[PDB]
């Protein structure tokens, strides 16, 4: 695409309340911060199969044609390696939970349905942590919403200046 | 836990005693002195259990090889000796009955840990004790002179 | 008893001067017996070299021992765990802030399109921003300071208009604080309200205030003095200063080691009990020779324990020693009962200092390394964050220095 | 004349002022409180007149050199200068009111007590004593955040003590009424 | 002590010496030495509150004192302020003397220090073997070498460079060869 | 409560307006 | 002079009433709790700090 689409890898597998809400908070900060400069869309199709799936690829290029910032809410993308072999060349921003047990307490905090599944979430966090820093275009190991939002917004301002 | 219960009951019985000037006695004092053999029997019972289950000195781990169990043995032995029918036993063998609150420490290991934490910082204070006694002695000699 | 007629009597009087208890009674006695021109040379050097220089020596040795204990492998491990959990608590607070903002915006976008539950949750979330704003905090502080002002004008013979005014003001302030507690419950939940140590204390003080109001309704005279504890909420003023970190960490260390502070104050109680029982054994029912029994007698157990406590505080321990010497005979033959008080004021004025200085040094230091480590990790994280974000766009006290050196040596 | 006032402040004036302060402190130690009409008190009153004159002279020297309060780095910019004003002005005001008229009594004793700040000049005139004072003040600032907590806790305890014992500490001379 | 003694003399000097009060013939403010003794008595906390009450307003004045009304309610501030000022200054003195020796109060037996150097001086009475059997360019060089063994700051040349840097840092007060003498002794 | 100058005992503390010093209030 | 204040505190009966010796010995805990806090703990906080 003209500019790399914004896909965020969450601390744990997507579709779970912890990652869902944290990623959604970042999404909504972006939609307020870059209003008139950014585009946020849902991507339900499995774009890790890229090389219905092909139709969403051309759509991703289409929203990126007009030099508007494009944000993909890809539900199936839970690891940067899923987008290494695609032609999308996305921007990878990693919401990093620096220590595991705070993430454990986070998950146990979300009601009692989220508490049912945990091992998948820790293994997701560890698997995403094993990844090299270079793969993650922007790292978010912060704990404050203002800090992480300002970091990502500053990086996107620099990237827009690049475009 | 029942030993700790009897120790606490014994502390309450000791705190319930009241002394009167010239041989007078509160009516409750007779009851609090008739409740003594129960505590003596229970303490001697645990002493017997810990002496037959463990050794005495020979195993190098035993009753009399633990400093805290030596205090328990002294307390129970003097309690036994407090009914010997002699004339001079009352003034002293009933004055070692005051160490039974310390059986709480002797039974609760965390209290022993905290007590060691207290008393290990007071070992370097013995040199201050020697200095204090030397100063006290020198000033006492000067006061004798003057 | 206070004479230099012998080396034992001289040692007893000198030791009683060392404890600075009635050391001027003896000085005045030697000012009447002899001239007063030279007697200060015996006693003021005595006080300086026995009670001020030796107390300095004791404090120095104890502080050195506490410093050496602090930088030891097991205590170092315990402090490392404490700092780890404080770090994780801060991280969890930040992440829960992320999730709360997200849940708020999700609720907003769901409502812009179960209605009763949605409205209830939206009202709860509005309260939750309300109970965390920097305006509710100042309103609560102003209410507390008005409640502190009311209890501070309660004097004797206050105007009969003031008594009823403060009665109705107590009821009004209780209503306001129940309102605040309920609002914080609703916005935060019992699971998260009691996470804060101050909130648990306030809840306890609200319960105590309600209990005291009910009790005063039952008995219109009694006053437990528990509603005054709402003045400790004025400590929240430190939240808007730079002193918040050190005091919060001091309270955190106190709470963490409270299982070792309760156990410490129980050994003091056990030793006070042992000395009270021994005092009843030795001087029980024998302080009646003066033709009246003193207030500090050893007859009953409350009286014995109060006498032992007063000797521990070191006030008029020499007077109790004189009375206990005369109770057992006199200066002629009862002077070997002065070892009870000597032992109780040596092993009671130095174990009190040992225990309470251990508590104070340990917890104050733990606070110091906690706040210093959190400041240093804040700045280190900021600088690492700078040098990583810019990557992708293209003195100390002698105690702290010695503690670092001790940590190096023990490593 | 300001160069003259400057050189007067540097012609070994500090040691002379220190000697004056020390001698005046000794004079304060020598006064007799119980016998206000003693001849020794009269001699020390004349000595205090001399010392007040010396301090007023130093005071006006510093007036001319530093300037009262206008610019930075001048007089009244250091609290020691205000303390010097307090000492000198109190002595002069007491001297003016010491007309031996008998109209007022309680004021003259307070203005004489105002002299005791005289030794506190040396704490600035000696740099090492000033360093020790600054260390003490730094300690007081270090424990100031715990002094406020201490005073608050003692305030709750004092209010509880009032509520417990307000109006109850009364007694008769006889223990039966 | 001096300032408070003078204040006590001026304000509280003419109170009448009654033996049933706490302003005795032993404990008066009537002279500098007596006022200073009273201050030292209150510094040690010896019934200072009774003195304060004996110094309050409306006390009997002395027979040879011109003023009929003697004593003032300033005694509250006087005695309270003296008590905590003296306590604070004395505690500051205590802490200053404590931290002036904190490397000795926290001293650990294993790590070598001034005691080691005093022991080596006593060694003067070969003997190095016996001393090391009793232990935790003639003698000063051996002192420097044994201090090197005590704590580590080829590796020998790097330590020599460290010692030369230290010598440059702490070059003595116009010494011809004193630190350079140590360097010639630090060569081995 | 013993008046001023009354014979008292130190440990009694019944020495209203003062303290028992040298056996006298 | 803290034990004399303790004696006056316990003996205190009611507002505008004279003392009754021995009355209200439960109010010895106010002074025990006060000593545990200020003379013992807070003063040691100052010393340690
Ligand atoms: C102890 C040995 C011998 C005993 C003698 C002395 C006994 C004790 C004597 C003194 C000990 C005290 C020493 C130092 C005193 C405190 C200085 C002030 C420090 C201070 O205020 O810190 C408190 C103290 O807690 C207490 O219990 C307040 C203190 C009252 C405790 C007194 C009760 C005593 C007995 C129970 C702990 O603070 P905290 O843990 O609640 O702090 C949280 C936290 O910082 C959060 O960030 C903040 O949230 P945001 O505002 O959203 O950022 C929280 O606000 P919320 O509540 O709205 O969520 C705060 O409230
Ligand atoms: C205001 C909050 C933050 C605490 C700060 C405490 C003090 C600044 C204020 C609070 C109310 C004031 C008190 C209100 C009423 C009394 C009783 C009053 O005594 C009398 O009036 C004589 C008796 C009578 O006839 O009424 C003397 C002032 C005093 C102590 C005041 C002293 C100063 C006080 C304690
Ligand atoms: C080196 C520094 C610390 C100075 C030492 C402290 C001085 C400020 C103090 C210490 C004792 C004081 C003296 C205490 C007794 C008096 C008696 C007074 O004269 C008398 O002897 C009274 C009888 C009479 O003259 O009628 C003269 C001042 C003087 C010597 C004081 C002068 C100031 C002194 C020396
Ligand atoms: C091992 C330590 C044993 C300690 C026993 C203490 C004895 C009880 C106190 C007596 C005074
Ligand atoms: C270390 C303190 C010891 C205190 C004991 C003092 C005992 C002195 C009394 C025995 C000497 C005979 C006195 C008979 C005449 C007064
Ligand atoms: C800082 C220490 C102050 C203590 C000074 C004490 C002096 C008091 C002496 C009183 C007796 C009269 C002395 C006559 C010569
Ligand atoms: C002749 C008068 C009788 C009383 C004399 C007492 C004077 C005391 C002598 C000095 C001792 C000072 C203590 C030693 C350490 C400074
Ligand atoms: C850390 C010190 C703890 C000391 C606890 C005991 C002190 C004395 C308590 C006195 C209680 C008197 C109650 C009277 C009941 C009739
Ligand atoms: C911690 C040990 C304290 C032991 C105290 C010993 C006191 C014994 C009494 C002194 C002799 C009294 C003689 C007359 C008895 C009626
Ligand atoms: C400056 C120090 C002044 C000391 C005064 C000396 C005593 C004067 C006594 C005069 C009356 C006799
Ligand atoms: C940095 C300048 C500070 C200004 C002066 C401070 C003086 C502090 C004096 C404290 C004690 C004086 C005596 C108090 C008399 C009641
Ligand atoms: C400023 C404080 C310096 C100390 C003087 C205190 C005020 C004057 C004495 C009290 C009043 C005497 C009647
Ligand atoms: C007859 C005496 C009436 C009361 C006179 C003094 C009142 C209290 C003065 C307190 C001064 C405090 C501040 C001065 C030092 C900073
Ligand atoms: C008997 C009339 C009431 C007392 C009048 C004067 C008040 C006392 C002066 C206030 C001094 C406060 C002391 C604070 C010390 C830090
Ligand atoms: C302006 C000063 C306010 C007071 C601050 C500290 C006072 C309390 C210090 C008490 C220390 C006494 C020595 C150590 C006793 C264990
Ligand atoms: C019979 C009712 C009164 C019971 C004894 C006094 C109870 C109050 C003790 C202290 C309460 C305040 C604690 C403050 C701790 C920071
Ligand atoms: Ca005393």
């Amino acid at each position: 695409p003209s500019m790399r689409p914004i896909i965020l890898v969450g601390p744990s597998l997507k579709g779970y309340e912890v990652t869902d809400m944290m990623q959604k908070a970042l999404f909504d900060f972006l939609k307020h911060r870059f209003d008139g400069r950014i585009s946020i869309t849902r991507v339900t199709a499995d774009i890790s199969l890229a090389k219905e799936v092909q139709s969403e690829i051309e759509r991703i290029f289409e929203l990126a044609r007009t030099l508007q910032l494009v944000a993909l809410d890809a539900d199936t993308i839970n690891h940067p390696a899923q987008l290494s072999k695609t032609s999308l060349a996305p921007i990878i921003v990693y919401i990093k939970i620096t220590s595991p047990k705070v993430l454990q307490r986070l998950i146990k905090s979300r009601g009692k349905s989220q508490s049912k599944h945990l091992n998948v979430q820790i293994a997701a966090s560890e698997k995403l942590a094993q990844c090299p820093p270079e793969m993650f275009d922007i790292i978010l190991d912060e704990n404050q919403l203002e800090d992480a939002c300002e970091h990502l917004a500053e990086y996107l301002e620099a990237y827009w200046k690049a475009t | 836990y029942m030993i700790l219960a009897t120790i606490i009951a014994n502390c309450i019985v000791l705190a319930l005693e009241q002394h009167l000037p010239d041989g007078d006695k509160t009516p409750m004092s007779e009851r609090l002195d008739d409740t003594e053999p129960y505590f003596i029997g229970i303490f001697c019972f645990e002493a017997g259990i810990k002496i037959i289950a463990l050794g005495f000195v020979f195993h190098k781990g035993s009753y009399l090889r633990n400093g805290w169990n030596v205090m328990d043995f002294v307390v129970v032995l003097t309690g036994i000796l407090a009914t010997a029918g002699t004339d001079f036993d009352l003034r002293t063998l009933r004055a070692v009955r005051v160490l039974r609150p310390l059986k709480l420490v002797s039974g609760i290991p965390s209290l022993q840990v905290v007590l060691k934490s207290i008393m290990k910082a007071m070992v370097p204070l013995l040199q201050i004790g020697l200095l204090l006694f030397f100063a006290i002695l020198m000033f006492a000699i000067i006061g004798l002179e003057f | 008893i206070t004479n230099f007629d012998n080396i034992l009597f001289a040692i007893l009087t000198v030791f009683q001067c060392i404890t600075m208890e009635g050391w001027t009674d003896i000085l005045y006695n030697t000012n009447d017996a002899a001239g007063n021109t030279w007697n200060w040379l015996y006693f003021i050097p005595l006080i300086i070299i026995g009670s001020f220089f030796m107390l300095n020596l004791v404090l120095g040795v104890l502080s050195g021992e506490f410093a050496k204990e602090r930088e030891r492998v097991e205590n170092r491990r315990a402090f490392l765990k404490l700092r780890r959990q404080q770090q994780i608590e801060r991280e969890l607070n930040g992440y829960l802030e992320w999730i709360f903002k997200a849940e708020e915006v999700m609720l907003a976008e769901e409502d812009r399109n179960s209605y009763f539950r949605r409205k209830e949750k939206m009202f709860r979330f509005f309260i939750r921003r309300m109970v965390k704003a920097q305006s509710f905090y100042w309103v609560v502080l102003c209410v507390v300071a008005l409640n502190t002002l009311c209890v501070a004008m309660v004097h004797y013979n206050q105007p009969r208009r003031l008594t009823t005014t403060l009665y109705f003001a107590e009821f009004v302030f209780l209503g306001l604080f129940l309102t605040e507690m309920s609002l914080k419950m609703y916005g935060l939940g019992p699971r998260s309200y009691f996470r804060s140590s101050f909130n648990c204390f306030d809840f306890g003080v609200i319960v105590g205030s309600v209990f005291e109001v009910v009790w005063a309704a039952i008995k219109p005279g009694s006053s437990f003095g528990i509603s005054v504890l709402r003045a400790l909420r004025l400590l929240r003023i430190f939240k808007v200063t730079k002193y918040w970190s050190s005091l919060r960490n001091l309270v955190v260390s106190l709470l963490n080691s409270m299982k070792s502070i309760i156990s410490l104050l129980f050994l003091l109680f056990l030793f006070i009990v042992v000395f009270a029982l021994l005092g009843m054994q030795l001087f029980g029912g024998q302080f009646n020779f003066q033709d009246e029994t003193p207030t500090t007698n050893f007859d009953t157990f409350p009286a014995a324990i109060l006498t032992v406590f007063q000797i521990l505080t070191g006030e008029d321990w020499n007077a109790v020693m004189y009375h206990g010497i005369e109770s057992q005979g006199g200066v002629s033959k009862g002077m070997f009962s002065s070892f009870y008080f000597i032992v109780l004021t040596l092993f009671g004025n130095y174990t009190l200092l040992n225990v309470f200085l251990a508590i104070a040094v340990d917890n104050l230091a733990n606070a110091q390394e906690l706040t210093k480590d959190e400041e240093e990790m804040e700045e280190a994280a900021n600088q690492k964050l700078a040098l990583q974000k810019a990557k992708e766009v293209a003195a100390r006290s002698v105690w702290e220095q010695r503690a670092s050196q001790l940590r190096l040596q023990n490593l | 004349r300001r160069f003259c006032h400057y050189i007067v402040t540097m012609r070994y004036f500090e040691v002379v002022i220190l000697v004056v302060i020390a001698l005046s402190s000794i004079a304060l130690a020598a006064e007799d409180p119980v016998r206000t009409d003693s001849p020794r008190n009269n001699a020390l009153k004349y000595l205090d007149y001399i010392f007040t004159g010396v301090f007023t002279f130093e005071m006006v020297i510093k007036m001319i050199d530093l300037g009262l309060l206008l610019h930075p780095g001048a007089y009244f910019r250091d609290l020691w200068n205000i303390l010097d004003f307090i000492v000198v002005s109190g002595a002069l005001v007491a001297f003016a009111f010491s007309g031996s008229k008998g109209k007022d009594i309680n004021t003259i004793k307070s203005l004489r007590v105002l002299r005791v700040l005289r030794p506190l000049k040396t704490i600035k005139r000696l740099p090492k004593l000033k360093a020790v004072f600054d260390c003490v003040v730094n300690s007081l600032k270090n424990v100031l955040n715990i002094l406020i907590v201490y005073m608050l806790f003692m305030f709750i305890f004092a209010v509880i003590a009032v509520q417990l014992f307000k109006g109850k500490f009364f007694y008769c001379t006889d223990e039966s009424k | 002590f001096f300032i408070y003694a003078i204040i006590g003399m001026q304000v509280f000097g003419n109170i009448a010496l009654d033996d049933d009060t706490s302003i005795n013939r032993h404990n008066n403010f009537r002279t500098f030495l007596q006022a200073l003794m009273l201050l030292f008595r209150s510094a040690t906390g010896e019934a200072w509150h009774e003195i304060m009450l004996s110094c309050l307003s409306n006390q009997a004045c002395d027979e040879q004192a011109n003023a009929t009304e003697c004593g003032s309610d300033f005694a509250y501030f006087y005695f309270v302020s003296f008590i905590f000022l003296c306590s604070f200054l004395m505690l500051n003195l205590f802490v200053a003397v404590i931290m002036d020796n904190f490397e000795y109060l926290t001293r650990d037996s294993s790590i070598l220090g001034p005691h080691h150097l005093d022991e080596f001086i006593r060694v003067w009475a070969n003997d190095m073997f016996e001393m090391l059997k009793h232990m935790s360019v003639h003698f000063t060089s051996t002192l420097m070498a044994l201090i090197r063994t005590a704590l580590e700051i080829t590796k020998q040349h790097q330590c020599d460079a460290e010692l030369r840097k230290e010598i440059s840092v702490v070059w003595a007060n116009l010494p011809q060869k004193t630190l350079d003498l140590l360097v010639p002794p630090h060569k081995p | 409560c013993k008046g001023k100058g009354a014979k008292c005992s130190r440990l009694m503390y019944d020495c209203c307006t003062g303290s028992c010093r040298s056996g006298k209030c | 002079g803290w034990p004399m204040v303790l004696k006056h505190s316990v003996d205190a009966t009611y507002e505008e009433q004279g003392p009754s010796p021995g009355y209200r010995m439960e109010l010895s805990i106010f002074y025990v709790v006060y000593f545990v806090v200020f003379p013992f703990f807070f003063v040691n906080i100052f010393v340690a700090l």
